């Protein structure tokens, strides 16, 4: 995407989202990141939405194929699950590479740095879902989430939607990846309760944003308890 | 369970 | 896909369908066709389902982008609509190439020949939707549908699901492409009525298949009249 | 209007 203007890549990413063309969206946003400038808040969201949709479809397909493979236990189901798995790992490696070159190191503000570290934890978590260096991948996810948590607790109010989404995803990591359901439940509860106590400070629009993510925390707590 | 959906 | 066994390609196409990986599905089925053997009834359906889903997503995206482009009347929306349009045309050309090399010429039975000629009309119709050689593309769609109709009326009962789906799609061609709404309505009505009169000959399972497509004919008639 | 959906 080296010959396209940064602003044109961003515009095309927005069009790709409207057209539900998420692979295109991700390629446009990768091109925008590779221009070397920092990303605005809206541009970070475009980057995250694009890759979340791409890897979300891969993960859903991997789960279908892994279930068929486990039920069967010819080489075709394993071969095809392996093909999807390799593609998924390639997308995660691409996102992690963008974060490492050089989005995180240039992110000084808490909002941007927490956003990228949450992404780093998420994409290591997706790698962990298919891994069997499994321990090192899990530790990489945990380390990224933990640094994001530490910054968010110092620099952001408890209702900040990025802080809330980070805590939600880290709790999912604890429950689904790290075999730590009690840590997952504790984190979700503490996060919910501290956000509840801070809602009084918010405008109607911010209240809507924060309460929507609190409902996701409550939905997980209901499923886990 | 559920992570942040992402739009 | 030249190094994969035909049976493995078919098995993987079925897995790709279960995983909703339609681009993969289409590539597996293209590889199977290129083995040079005729396709069974089930294999023809896999081929059609795969490409219908691939081109269906392209068509939906093209329509979103074409609407934005018409509302705006920078170069980005036109450029991106053009990119999607070129990709869609490439998929249609690929399918038409498989039909021409050599699925149609080897199809002797009415069920297979009608199936492929209907596909030929459909993919020319998708080309026509984005064309502005528009007349020649429209005539190619019409010619394919007409030959399929002529065979189906001679060789198939009026409730045959392939015959019904062909008539449904040809009626859509008349209404949406050929600017012939009265021909579309007449074809849909005659097709519905002749199928209705033949339902008494069918088993419960065949009755279910035929009546489902008759409902689609009725749905179009309700929208058109 | 509607063509055959195709599964
Ligand atoms: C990880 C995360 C957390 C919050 C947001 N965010 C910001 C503004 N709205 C949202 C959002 C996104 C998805 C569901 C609900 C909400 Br309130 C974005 C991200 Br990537
Ligand atoms: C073009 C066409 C027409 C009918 C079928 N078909 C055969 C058996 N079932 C179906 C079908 C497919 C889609 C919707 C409803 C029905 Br009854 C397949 C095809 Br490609």
């Amino acid at each position: 995407m080296g010959s396209m203007e940064r602003a044109s890549l961003i515009q095309k990413a927005k069009l790709a989202e409207q057209a539900e063309r998420y692979e295109d969206m991700a390629a446009f946003m990768k091109g925008a990141v590779e221009k070397g400038e920092e990303l605005s808040c809206e541009e970070r969201n475009l980057l995250s939405v694009a890759y979340k949709n791409v890897v979300g479809g891969q993960r859903a397909a991997w789960r279908v194929l892994s279930s068929i493979e486990q039920k069967s236990n010819g080489p075709e189901v394993r071969e095809y699950r392996e093909k999807v798995e390799t593609e998924l790992q390639g997308v995660c490696d691409t996102v992690l590479g963008l974060l490492d070159s050089h989005l995180i190191k240039e992110a000084g503000d808490a909002e941007s740095r927490v956003f990228y570290l949450k992404m780093k934890g998420d994409y290591y978590r997706y790698l962990a879902e298919v891994a069997t260096d499994k321990k090192r991948i899990i530790d990489s996810a945990r380390s990224a989430y933990q640094e994001a948590m530490d910054i968010s607790k110092k620099e952001m109010p408890p209702t900040n939607p990025i802080r809330l989404g980070l805590a939600l995803n880290f709790s999912v990591f604890h429950y689904e990846i790290a075999n730590s359901p009690e840590e997952a439940i504790s984190l979700a509860k503490t996060t919910f309760d501290e956000a509840m106590a801070d809602l009084h400070t918010l405008s109607e629009d911010s209240y809507k944003d924060s309460t929507l993510i609190m409902q996701l925390l409550r939905d997980n707590l209901t499923l886990w308890t | 369970a559920g992570s942040i959906p992402g739009r």
